[PDB]
RNA sequence: CGGUAGGGGAGCGUUCCGUGUUAGGGAGAAACGCGUGCGUGAGCCGCGUUGGACGAAGCGGAAGCGAGAAUGUCGGCUUG
RNA sequence: GGCCAGUGAGACGAUGGGGGAUAAGCUUCAUCGUCGAGAGGGAAACAGCCCGGAUCACCAGCUAAGGCCCCUAAAUGACC
RNA sequence: AGACAACCUGGCGAACUGAAACAUCUUAGUAGCCAGAGGAAAAGAAAGCAAAAGCGAUUCCCGUAGUAGCGGCGAGCGAAAUGGGAGCAGCCUAAACCGUGAAAACGGGGUUGUGGGAGAGCAAUACAAGCGUCGUGCUGCUAGGCGAAUCAGUGGAGUGCGGAACCCUAGAUGGUGAAAGUCCAGUAGCCGAAAGCAUCACUAGCUUAUGCUCUGACCCGAGUAGCAUGGGGCACGUGGAAUCCCGUGUGAAUCAGCAAGGACCACCUUGCAAGGCUAAAUACUCCUGGGUGACCGAUAGCGAAGUAGUACCGUGAGGGAAGGGUGAAAAGAACCCCCAUCGGGGAGUGAAAAGAACAUGAAACCGUAAGCUCUCAAGCAGUGGGAGGGGGACCAGACCCUGACCGCGUGCCUGUUGAAGAAUGAGCCGGCGACUCAUAGGCAGUGGCUUGGUUAAGGGAACCCACCGGAGCCGUAGCGA
């Protein structure tokens, strides 16, 4: 790797150096790789809820011209049509599905051109999960403000593990996400501002990822 | 389910491809009233003529599943 | 996601209406009709500017002509003027038309010069 | 030169914005929207027959139906998985190794779909062999086995399917053996 | 380097989403009214002895996205 | 060759002709010009005649067709 | 018995339309009507597929595939088998025979298919499996309860700002004079049900049950199948027209049989019609409870934010509108004056009068005041030139308003060979108002992989999404009916 990881222990002490090597996307199309896997996460999540009524739908019609003036609706010798108000609305919205495709290999792509920018931020971790045993939050804060995480700025922890009381501790804080591999998206990767992994974690992510 | 283009049936059992992606057609005017044609003439209605430039559109439109090389 | 059209009209047509104040009538109320109006006056605008070209050089001459004609009993525009060429001199009429009014004596001294070199 | 949320963005030439016909004359397709002015095709709704021709009669019905077809005849189909030596050779066979349908599955030179997975192989003479191997197939080209033959190379043809005759036939074919062999001997 | 039908290229704006529970905002936001301001233009930027609480720019995304004509259509107000 | 449009009512003028009455701003063809889709000047006004093909600014200059008594730019010029 | 939105099953069953006319065909067994039942319905335990290799009731999705085919071979219609998933479940009865009757019935026995059963003899017997009153059980639902942590300053009000602190298994949400993790109700977490409901286990009990040998004589669903005709439906339009189901008429065979394998015959394979019943996967929203929203915000969203199916209109079936925002709080203006009331002007309330026809308040339209100007004048009302007069300036030679007189100047749109047209259209102003979406085919531009590329349905810490899912599909051989 053409840059070291720190490697920190539960108190903040440097304690070594790892390597997290990836498939980088080619400098030219990173940006729109990256783009694009990101557009279609963010399309795919949209759900199309707007709906309207057609011309047809709309209560009430008969074919005729209206007998008697509706204030605001109408008057005389009028024909029904979409040109009122209370007429069918052309073209309005339908319920959709935004569900668009990308290909797998171009996914993985994005999700590792993501993380190996992310390697000017990141730091690693020694495994803190058995210094929680009561959830406690106050205490995850405390941990993080060793760390140098400014529990404001929006940050990642990417591990292996849900131990409970790590999960619980800080399930409250706004600006972390707990991230197993099971929910790791490109979104919360480019939206965090600092990257924090664990020992096993660089051993999946640079197995996984790695670059032949 | 969607709904997928239908091939136009009564113009792909008139058209074909061949091997080279060309469309080819027969030629019109062997059925009948052969003894009065000369048969040169017979002769040359008998063989396989690439279609005219022109009406390849129409055909194509009417068989989208036909593989078809326009050479480009 | 509707979207009502909001101003996005009645800033356009507001910007219009500002081009047509002081436009008599109708001309200054009704947008449908400024907007004509506005196309209009856009249009007789850019139309004299080229005029103007033509016209101050038809009155310039018209001057110059005038200006002559007071000293020779035969002399006109078109006389001068080919011996303002045949002296090679650059003036041109604009210049010609307003030491005219504005310097007579002036006119009076070129037309002396281009008399005695023609002499 | 991190990648966040906002500095991001799509590559030139990749996303083209489309026309919106019937904005303003500037833009664009405007009134008409480049239908030109009147006349069916400036219609709203569907149009004619992509094969129809003002009345004339079309060119696919003034021409004959292709031969067989034109009965009811069964089309052709492809009966076998057609491979050359081409193929063979490029693909990583060391000598001895065997090459069957199974194992060109294996390496991916034959990537069979449903009709192709119900069928069987062949192989066509084109380019020259070099190596031993052991091949099988339920058919060969005669080029083919020729030159098999010719670099060392085991032909192992395949039993096909057993056609189920009935008995009398039987009779009569065995027949025509006994025939052909109380002759010769 | 005139231009209709018509084709191609480059842009502006509207509402909404991401960044974002953003910058800014009862020390006055949106809007409304103004400009000796800047644009090829669509428009932008600045200003308010109006207004009273929201909401830019940038880099992206999406459309119920731009009106002077439909004997359009609904309200309002004239003429006679 | 690919992708993908409109057009498929034309008008007059010059020339060659046919129909008609060597009638029609008539009608129907042929080789051209302009209008269509072309602003400017000359034609009193005046799609199709003459000059000329308008990127834009200038209170500069030279010319085309056409003009030089006054309306209205230039000779109330010269010689037959 | 009646009621019941959509879905479903059965019964009747169109037409415009498409075919650039139309009659076969299409629309479409759609709409509509009628009847019926359910939370789903229907279908369903091989007289089935298939092809010489195998599967193992039904339904639903992906795919095969717009393939084979059908078709005035026109417009169009359009499979299945293999393959991938979701979901799984198999049971009662007739007849032979044995009892009881004169019957008609009842009771035992008996239910299967590379055959069973009845018949005649000899063996095994205890477990296993299915159903289920009663009842404390388990869980959930129908009321609830406990629930952490802040202060002062700042112009009506502070949740904002500057400055200090704190909780977090709680930084969901709503409210509060102004935007709040710490003010209220709440949330995480944790407790809680006398009564009823629901899924589950258990629950006495009720059910069933094996094994072999001999015997082609007994049974194995009759006005049935088939056949002749008339039709209907199957992707399949009478076609060589199978399979399926009905009118009229005829009319079999029992396992040494019968049916199916796309006329028909032979052979082989597969199956057992003419008795029933069955859960799930799938469809739907008059609704109920939670949740989300690149959904609306009073011309929108339901027709309906107020008497809304109301007012009103119609004999009747039926049609069918409009009217939202004083303020934080009514503190909704005591008292005096004009004064018959309404309405107003003061005072008082209030941050503001925002004063009840009350919040921002554009345009048309109606005026009032101030600056310049029109009564010898011909004009799509402008424009270039600018006399005279006036106004706010800081680059005072500029800007702004007015406009003596001269020049030039045939509204806009549509549509036409061609228009100022006496050609169409618009009273004016403001809103609403049109190349949209889904799915496929072709082409272009951008990416990704090219150790060929890609997955569909499906599964997913709810969605999204990691990771799966190679069934398929595209490219690797053509020629030929
Ligand atoms: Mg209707
Ligand atoms: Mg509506
Ligand atoms: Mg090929
Ligand atoms: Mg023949
Ligand atoms: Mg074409
Ligand atoms: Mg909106
Ligand atoms: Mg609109
Ligand atoms: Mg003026
Ligand atoms: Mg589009
Ligand atoms: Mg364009
Ligand atoms: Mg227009
Ligand atoms: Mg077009
Ligand atoms: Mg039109
Ligand atoms: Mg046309
Ligand atoms: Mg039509
Ligand atoms: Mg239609
Ligand atoms: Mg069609
Ligand atoms: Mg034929
Ligand atoms: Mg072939
Ligand atoms: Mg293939
Ligand atoms: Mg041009
Ligand atoms: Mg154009
Ligand atoms: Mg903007
Ligand atoms: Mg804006
Ligand atoms: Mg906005
Ligand atoms: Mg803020
Ligand atoms: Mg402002
Ligand atoms: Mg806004
Ligand atoms: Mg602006
Ligand atoms: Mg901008
Ligand atoms: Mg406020
Ligand atoms: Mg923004
Ligand atoms: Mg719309
Ligand atoms: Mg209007
Ligand atoms: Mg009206
Ligand atoms: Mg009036
Ligand atoms: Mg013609
Ligand atoms: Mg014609
Ligand atoms: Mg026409
Ligand atoms: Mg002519
Ligand atoms: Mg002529
Ligand atoms: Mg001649
Ligand atoms: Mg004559
Ligand atoms: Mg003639
Ligand atoms: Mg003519
Ligand atoms: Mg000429
Ligand atoms: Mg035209
Ligand atoms: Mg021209
Ligand atoms: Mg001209
Ligand atoms: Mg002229
Ligand atoms: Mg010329
Ligand atoms: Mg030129
Ligand atoms: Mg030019
Ligand atoms: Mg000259
Ligand atoms: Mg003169
Ligand atoms: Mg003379
Ligand atoms: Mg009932
Ligand atoms: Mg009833
Ligand atoms: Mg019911
Ligand atoms: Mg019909
Ligand atoms: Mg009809
Ligand atoms: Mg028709
Ligand atoms: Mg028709
Ligand atoms: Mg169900
Ligand atoms: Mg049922
Ligand atoms: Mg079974
Ligand atoms: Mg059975
Ligand atoms: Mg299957
Ligand atoms: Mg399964
Ligand atoms: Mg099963
Ligand atoms: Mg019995
Ligand atoms: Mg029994
Ligand atoms: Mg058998
Ligand atoms: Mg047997
Ligand atoms: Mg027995
Ligand atoms: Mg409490
Ligand atoms: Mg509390
Ligand atoms: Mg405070
Ligand atoms: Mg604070
Ligand atoms: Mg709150
Ligand atoms: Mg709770
Ligand atoms: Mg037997
Ligand atoms: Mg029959
Ligand atoms: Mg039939
Ligand atoms: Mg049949
Ligand atoms: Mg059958
Ligand atoms: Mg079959
Ligand atoms: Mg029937
Ligand atoms: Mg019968
Ligand atoms: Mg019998
Ligand atoms: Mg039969
Ligand atoms: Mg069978
Ligand atoms: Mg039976
Ligand atoms: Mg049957
Ligand atoms: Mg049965
Ligand atoms: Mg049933
Ligand atoms: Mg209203
Ligand atoms: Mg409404
Ligand atoms: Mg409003
Ligand atoms: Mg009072
Ligand atoms: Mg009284
Ligand atoms: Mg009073
Ligand atoms: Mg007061
Ligand atoms: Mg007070
Ligand atoms: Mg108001
Ligand atoms: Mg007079
Ligand atoms: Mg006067
Ligand atoms: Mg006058
Ligand atoms: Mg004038
Ligand atoms: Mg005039
Ligand atoms: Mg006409
Ligand atoms: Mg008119
Ligand atoms: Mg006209
Ligand atoms: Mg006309
Ligand atoms: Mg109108
Ligand atoms: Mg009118
Ligand atoms: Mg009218
Ligand atoms: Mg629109
Ligand atoms: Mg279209
Ligand atoms: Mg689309
Ligand atoms: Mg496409
Ligand atoms: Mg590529
Ligand atoms: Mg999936
Ligand atoms: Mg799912
Ligand atoms: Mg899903």
């Amino acid at each position: 790797e053409l840059i070291p990881l720190p490697i920190l222990n539960f108190s903040g002490e440097k304690v070594g150096e790892t390597f997290l090597n990836l498939k980088t996307a080619p400098s030219e199309t990173a940006r729109a790789v990256v783009h694009r896997g990101l557009i279609t996460h963010l399309q795919n999540k949209r759900r199309g809820t707007a709906s309207t009524l057609t011309r047809a739908e709309v209560r009430g019609g008969g074919r005729k011209p209206y007998p008697q003036k509706k204030t605001g609706r109408a008057r005389r010798g009028s024909q029904r049509s979409p040109l009122r108000p209370g007429g069918g609305v052309i073209f309005g919205p339908k319920p959709r599905d935004w569900t668009i495709k990308m290909n797998k290999k171009e996914r993985r792509l994005a999700l590792s051109t993501a993380i190996a920018s992310a390697v000017g931020n990141s730091f690693v971790v020694e495994e803190f999960a058995e210094n929680f045993e009561k959830p406690k939050t106050k205490d995850f804060i405390a941990a993080m403000q060793r760390w140098g995480l400014d529990p404001a700025e929006k940050s990642l922890f990417f591990l292996m593990d849900l131990v409970e009381n790590v999960e619980k501790s800080g399930r409250n804080i706004r600006t972390l996400k707990l991230l197993t591999p099971r929910s790791l998206n490109l979104f919360d990767v480019l939206n965090a501002e600092k990257l924090v992994f664990t020992e096993g974690t660089i051993q999946y992510l640079n197995q996984r990822y790695g670059v032949d | 389910k969607g709904y997928k283009m239908k091939t136009h049936k009564a113009s792909a059992k008139r058209f074909r491809v061949t091997g080279k992606g060309k469309i080819v057609r027969r030629r019109a005017g062997k059925q009948h009233l052969l003894a009065k044609k000369n048969t040169k003439r017979k002769n040359r209605l008998s063989k396989l003529i690439q279609v005219d430039r022109s009406d390849y559109d129409n055909v194509i439109g009417a068989l989208p599943y036909l593989k078809v090389n326009r050479k480009v | 996601t509707r979207v009502k059209r909001g101003y996005i009209a009645r800033r356009r047509r507001k910007k219009i209406r500002f081009f047509a104040s002081s436009f008599r009538g109708a001309h200054s109320r009704l947008t449908r009709t400024i907007a004509q109006q506005k196309i209009r006056a856009l249009v007789s605008a850019h139309r004299d500017r080229d005029r103007q070209k033509r016209d101050f050089r038809r009155l310039w001459i018209t001057r110059i002509n005038a200006a002559i004609r007071e000293r020779g009993v035969y002399y006109n525009y078109s006389k001068f003027i080919h011996d303002l060429y045949k002296r090679q001199l650059l003036l041109n009429r604009k210049i010609l038309a307003q030491i005219a009014i504005l310097n007579p004596n002036c006119i009076y001294m070129i037309y002396n010069e281009i008399i005695k070199k023609e002499d | 030169t991190r990648f966040r949320l906002d500095n991001l963005g799509p590559q030139p030439g990749s996303r083209k914005k489309g026309k919106r016909k019937g904005r303003g004359h500037a833009a664009g397709q405007g009134g008409s929207c480049g239908f030109g002015m009147r006349g069916q095709k400036s219609r709203s709704g569907p149009g004619i027959m992509r094969g129809f021709e003002g009345g004339q009669m079309p060119l696919y019905r003034r021409i004959p139906k292709l031969r067989g077809i034109a009965g009811g005849m069964r089309a052709g189909l492809p009966k076998y998985v057609p491979i050359n030596l081409r193929d063979i050779e490029v693909a990583g066979f060391k000598e001895g190794e065997e090459v069957s349908l199974e194992s060109l599955k294996a390496k991916g030179i034959i990537n069979p779909s449903g009709r192709e997975r119900r069928l069987p192989l062949k192989i066509l003479g084109e380019g020259e062999l070099s190596t031993k191997l052991q091949i099988k197939a339920r058919a060969f080209s005669g080029s083919a086995k020729e030159k098999l033959e010719a670099a060392g190379c085991s032909v192992t043809v395949l039993p096909g399917r057993k056609k189920y005759i009935k008995e009398s036939v039987r009779k009569n074919l065995a027949r025509a053996d006994e025939y052909f062999a109380k002759k010769r001997a």
